[PDB]
């Protein structure tokens, strides 16, 4: 039994432009055992999002990347949510344009 | 500089749900190209890069042909273990394995690898040599002896320094448009007020690749990246990387930061300040 | 190409 708990990065791929059309990513990293649940959300309602293939680490520990395609406005709150084993509940983290 | 090409296999058991999820990727350098997932009907390998779309039918049938049959092994690897732990079939158990090519610039092998899992722990090894293996538990001294009887690590041998290294170069000259030539960071500060005292400046480096980075903040010409706060690098999505580093300064003093930026694209490594 | 298929642990 030697468990990770997993270490979660939010952001876009390009400097986010209000209005202009753009990619939202959850780099989700570091976590054993495999089996984890990782969530993109919309002012906290889920988006339907793709997830890469399962690969690891020289430590074993897995990375994951979900993604879609979003374009950011003034209003609309954007998170990730993350559930694993290791975590007591689950780990949500904001968005934030200048991260 | 040098190259390398590596395999990451993952197999996860699903208790009285049928056969365990297999996972393979293959990865040139940064770059993946090759997977394959148990999950479907009728599975087989595919490309994921452009430049190995190229391979006919024959090279294919091949992989997936030798995919398959690694995901049985897998299968019956993660059964033989709960007889070695003497563990109940009900719970969930995973294996991984690791193994690549590292090779020099004109092609020529640098060092050879392979490794092998149980549950997240070291499980078995191939030694640097590539002749004998390192056992990390009792259990894993039973597959050891094994090996060792079936000639295991010389076949493992003639691979990493045959076929890994002379496909590697064929990867590598198939995709030479994009693995070949570096892509530099674009870089930029910004500058975020915490209030009418305090300023963060971070340092952004986006869209480059290779993935290997270094960036450092100076003040007043010294060295103080032991204050900054540096993110791991991440994945932008579109087969490149980013990266940041950020300082808390005093408001007014922000001319007095300068940030570092050093990679494998820039003719000359990059020294900015905010503007 | 991928090494091909190993002996049971």
């Amino acid at each position: 039994m030697v468990q990770h708990s997993p270490k979660v990065q939010v952001y876009s791929r390009h400097p986010a432009e209000n209005g202009k059309p753009n990619f939202l990513n959850c780099y989700v990293s570091g976590f054993h055992p495999p089996q984890i649940d990782i969530t993109l959300m919309k002012n906290g309602k889920k988006m339907e999002a793709e997830q890469t293939d399962l690969s690891f680490n020289r430590d074993w520990t897995f990375y994951l990347l979900v993604h879609t395609e979003f374009t950011p406005t003034v209003e609309d709150e954007y998170s990730c949510q993350v559930n694993h084993t290791t975590l007591s509940e689950p780990k949500v983290v904001k968005w934030d344009r200048d991260m | 500089g040098s190259h390398s090409l590596r395999y990451f296999y993952t197999a996860v058991s699903r208790p009285g749900l049928g056969e365990p999820r297999f996972i393979a990727v293959g990865y040139v350098d940064d770059t993946q190209f090759v997977r394959f997932d148990s999950d479907a009907p009728n599975p087989r390998m595919e490309p994921r890069a452009p430049w190995v779309e190229q391979e006919g039918p024959e090279y294919w049938d091949r992989e997936t042909r030798k995919v398959k049959n690694t995901a049985q092994i897998f299968r019956v690897d993660l059964n033989t273990l709960l007889r070695y732990y003497n563990q109940s079939e009900s719970g969930s158990h995973n294996i991984q394995r690791m193994y690549g090519c590292d090779v020099e610039p004109d092609g020529r092998l640098l060092r050879g690898y392979n490794q092998d899992s149980y549950d997240g722990k070291d499980y078995i090894a191939l030694n640097e040599d590539l002749r004998s293996w390192t056992a990390a538990d009792t259990a894993a001294q039973i597959t050891g002896r094994k090996w060792e009887e079936a000639g295991e690590a010389e076949r493992w041998r003639n691979y990493l320094q045959g076929t890994c290294v002379e496909w590697l170069a064929k990867y590598l000259d198939m995709g030479k448009e994009t693995l070949l030539r570096a892509e530099s960071p674009n870089t930029r500060v910004t500058r975020h007020p915490i209030s009418d005292r305090e300023v963060t400046l971070r340092c952004w480096a986006l869209g480059f690749y290779p993935a290997e980075i270094t960036l450092t903040w100076q003040r007043d010409g010294q060295d103080h990246t032991q204050d900054a706060e540096l993110v791991e690098t991440r994945p932008a999505g579109d087969g490149t990387f980013q990266k940041w580093a950020a300082v808390v300064v005093s408001s007014g003093e922000e001319q007095r930061y300068t940030c570092h930026v050093q990679h494998e694209g820039l003719r000359e490594p990059i020294t900015l300040r905010w503007e | 190409r991928m090494a091909n298929v190993s002996t049971g642990r």
